RNA sequence: GAGCUGUAAGCAAGCUUUGAUCCGGAGAUUUCCGAAUGGGGAAACCCACCACUCGUAAUGGAGUGGUAUCCAUAUCUGAAUUCAUAGGAUAUGAGAAGGCAGACCCGGGGAACUGAAACAUCUAAGUACCCGGAGGAAGAGAAAGCAAAUGCGAUUCCCUGAGUAGCGGCGAGCGAAACGGGAUCAGCCCAAACCAAGAGGCUUGCCUCUUGGGGUUGUAGGACACUCUGUACGGAGUUACAAA
RNA sequence: GUGGAUCCUGAGUACGGCGGAACAAUUCCGUCGGAAUCCGGGAGGACCAUCUCCCAAGGCUAAAUACUCCCUAGU
RNA sequence: UCUACCCAUGUCCAGGGUGAAGUUCAGGUAACACUGAAUGGAGGCCCGAACCCACGCACGUUAGUGCGGGGAUGAGGU
RNA sequence: AUGAGUAGCGAAAGAGGGGUGAGAAUCCCCUCCACCGAAUGCCUAAGGUUUCCUGAGGAAGGCUCGUCCGCUCAGGGUUAGUCGGGACCUAAGCCGAGGCCGAAAGGCGUAGGCGAUGGACAACAGGUUGAUAUUCCUGUACCACCUCCUCACCAUUUGAGCAAUGGGGGGACGCAGGAGGAUAGGGUAAGCGCGGUAUUGGAUAUCCGCGUCCAAGCAGUUAGGCUGGGAAAUAGGCAAAUCCGUUUCCCAUAAGCCUGAGCUGUGAUGGCGAGCGAAAUAUAGUAGCGAAGUUCCUGAUUCCACACUGCCAAGAAAAGCCUCUAGCGAGGUGAGAGGUGCCCGUACCGCAAACCGACACAGGUAGGCGAGGAGAGAAUCCUAAGGUGAUCGAGAGAACUCUCGUU
RNA sequence: UAGGCCCAGGCUCUGGGCACUGUCUCAACGAGAG
């Protein structure tokens, strides 16, 4: 990483990260190359909170079809972060 | 001393396929698993060019094996628990007697024996049988790696006094593994076949 | 997204593997005949 | 010079006459693997060291460069041998490493079937194939030649000689050259012997080491000795004719 | 240009044996040898003489020729 | 990656029976022999599940599937 | 096209009521019945690669059907310092600098590197969602490393400490047989909470269901092996060594030593637990509440432990470890307290309709657990927990073929 | 679920005797699948 913006793609709103939301836990999508302190230092960063805690995923990529061509959909990195008894990241959902 | 060739020539069961040539040769004889067939692969600096194993009985019939063309070297099965059929145990025995027996070109045998332990029934009954038919013995203790440095003389006592050892032929300690002891076997081999 | 055969078998990787055919330049004589063909996959 | 956001839909949101979309020249960025070269490896992945930077009270984390082998040039040291030398280390190297165009050409190795109604050589065939080297072309090249003339005068390619001479179980078959007609068209440089300078062994001399003039030739030339002639206002050239 | 008193014109080479290779034989390569050098040599199937041409054992050279994975214009 | 043979490292084999060598005890033998006990727990040992069998024998049909037979602590299977 | 609406459509147990729906033998629910149970049960590999969950779907596909599916389409779903692999080690084997035999293509091979199917190495019990659970949540731990810190105890090149790439030890291993000690597990008596039957008769020694609990660390304990223990000399083990030898004495018959399954209190005023049980929640039904929680008998195919005895064929190696000095050494050790801990896998099937093979199956598929009665038994028969009724039917009951029964 | 016995010789082979039976004289009925 060089700037956190980077590592750091977009946030996840389903069902079940709008269920972990409520225990101050918050979902992202996250670059594929990023690890664990590299996620914990952009989230420092950018939001000016306190982080407990983060837990990374690996996703594989599904397939798709659309009339005769079949491919395949990208990799994914998925991570939780825990905040302390700090602030809350307002992802103004 | 410098092996720089070395092959199988034939793997007989007969007196009929034993090679022609009149080289002189060098028998080896022991137990099923001490390390025999190792042993010639220790001297001719080669891997498994006569295949072993920690599986008893892996030598099943009489290889010949031609070192820089000038002798031949004999790979016999060993006595005792073979892992094979209890037919096919004796027929080794047979096989190795009459070799023995006959074929002038025969200058010495090489009886190995392990040093861990002192040596079997089988072979004080081999020692007495190469005694008796008057050919040269030289004595091998193996596995030598297996025993602490400060232990070899103690061990080697015993190995001389179960085989009751005469005062002439030597006891060469060996290790296939470290290639202990290998320039002491070459030179008395040299010996054998010059005298 | 590609497809994959017995992306465990070491042994097949080992024998019709990429790096065992740019080892000997009987593999890379195979290497080169299959890309002049226009083969979409190269080896295992 | 008026529309545009590919295929290619749709469905949104936008750009453009203060000139877009589009076309051409020159640049910038260029993840990972791959000769792949920090080490390893089941190609698209793991694990490192050094220097600097970001960050922590510190450990942990991140970024940017460098780190293969061989060869050459040196610089030191320098195993055996003291120097030297193998070597080691250090540096400087847009060095070379691989690919391909299933084509063309140089070199090395090199079949068998087939046919000869059989098979004895031969033929197939120096073909297929394999290995090495390249270049835009490539070896080929300016007579110790042809040959028998009123001689031609480097090499290469086409026509003809000729399916002839010749070689051939002279059988299958293999198979020339010169003359003549054309395409293209230039030939040069060094060594050697002599002169001048310094050194290095030798006693000066001598004698080799080098550097500058010298000279490229056969009905011999050069050196050498002596004459004119010059060093320019003339000629030649990066395509061999030194070189640029 | 005049001469031509005196030196040079390409060393284990030119040629010979020794074997295979190749195949009087023929050459290749090795295996031993081993000259001359202007009044000097080499050739014209052999050798022996006449005449006729050339000058070996140093190097560099475009063009005419071969082929096209490609690009452009066409048939 | 089938198949033949081989190498390194793991792993499996319900139960029941038989009773070797040796040892002790005695008798007994000069003493060994032997005798009898007791103990002992050996074996390509016996019966027999799991497991294995280019062992027959069908079958239906290209290797299969079933039905007998055999081994089942070993020349054992995986 | 013909054969031809022919042969097939395989085991093996279903029946009815209700629902949904255009349509029901085949889908969902209920009820009874039936089958497996050393498995047709539980978990977890190899292998597969989204097959997992929710909603929609009726082209195609599923030996019949289909409102259903392992099928189609949209959204979702896989969280680790402690589990397994890598910043640890080596086997077989592979690559193999230098090197050797070569005229050469080549062949042989050492140092070294790679390489688990083995060795090292720190976490347990509950709860939770439609889909993850020694990863999330709760409660209690452990391991390695680092100091802005706080204490304690030492030592100043007289020396406290750290100690090797060297020495020694250790990791470190087989089979068979028979004792012993425990525990998983399985069945009586107390106790708890239900019940009192309508078909003759039971307040009855009646009937039903339940009857517990981690790692960690503070204890003490079976048992086991012992190296007999100490002193000197010793230096041997390339240097050295207080370590290991090796000698010489002395005491030794039990001192000492090193390993131990399990049990007791703590973890726990915590959890679980028969059964009661809402609002109505989106009327699934949960949320929520919660009794007793012991003794006795029997007992391993598991642990002590390859501990003991017998045998030969002696059943890997290396690192991590422990020591000894050589050596480094002015600042250090031991406690707290505060911190740091990366990458890869994690859904689902795993005796299967997700794997393999498929004449397409009724086949094959490392391993761990594998209950009761009758039993030598994991055989056999019926059952427990748990799972399942297997994927064309209806009905007739001729010849004939196959598998059975009787004579 | 789970071996037929006895008397012999030859080392497993040939025997012999008994038991027993749809192997048949000679077939009949019943169950299931087609």
């Amino acid at each position: 990483m060089k700037d956190p913006r980077d590592v750091l793609k977009r946030p996840v709103i389903t069902e079940r990260s709008a269920d972990l939301m409520t225990e101050k836990k918050y979902t992202f999508e996250v670059d594929v190359r990023a690890n664990k302190t590299e996620v914990k230092d952009a989230v420092e960063s950018i939001f000016g909170v306190k982080v407990d805690k983060v837990n990374i995923m690996n996703y594989k990529g599904k397939s798709k079809r659309v009339g005769r061509y079949t491919g395949m959909t990208s990799r994914r990195r998925k991570a939780i972060v825990k905040l302390t008894a700090d602030s809350k990241e307002i992802e103004i959902f | 001393m410098k092996v720089t060739k070395s092959e199988i020539v034939i793997s007989a069961v007969k007196p009929e396929q034993y090679p022609e040539g009149g080289l002189p040769e060098i028998a080896l004889a022991g137990r099923s698993n001490v390390g025999k067939s190792s042993f010639i692969n220790s001297l001719i600096n080669r891997k498994n060019l006569a295949r072993t194993s920690s599986k008893p009985g892996k030598t099943q019939t009489l290889n010949f094996y031609i070192i820089n063309d000038e002798l031949h070297f004999v790979d016999v099965p060993g006595y005792g628990f073979a892992k094979v059929s209890k037919s096919e145990r004796e027929a080794w025995g047979r096989m190795i007697e009459t070799y023995i027996t006959t074929r002038e070109e025969l200058k010495a045998v090489v009886q190995i024996v392990d040093l861990r332990h002192a040596p079997s029934n089988d072979d004080v009954q081999m020692y007495e049988f190469l005694k008796y038919y008057g050919i040269p013995v030289i004595v091998i203790a193996t596995k030598a790696d297996k025993i602490p440095k400060g232990k070899w003389d103690k061990h080697a006592k015993v190995v001389r006094q179960t085989l009751n050892i005469d005062p002439e032929d030597e006891l060469i300690l060996f290790s296939s593994e470290t290639k202990k002891g290998k320039d002491e076997a070459w030179g008395a081999i040299k010996k054998m076949i010059n005298r | 997204m590609k497809r994959t055969f017995q992306p465990n078998n070491r042994k097949r990787s080992k024998v019709h593997g990429f790096r065992s055919r740019m080892s000997s330049k009987n593999g890379r004589l195979v290497l080169a005949r299959r890309r002049r063909k226009g083969r979409k996959v190269l080896s295992a």
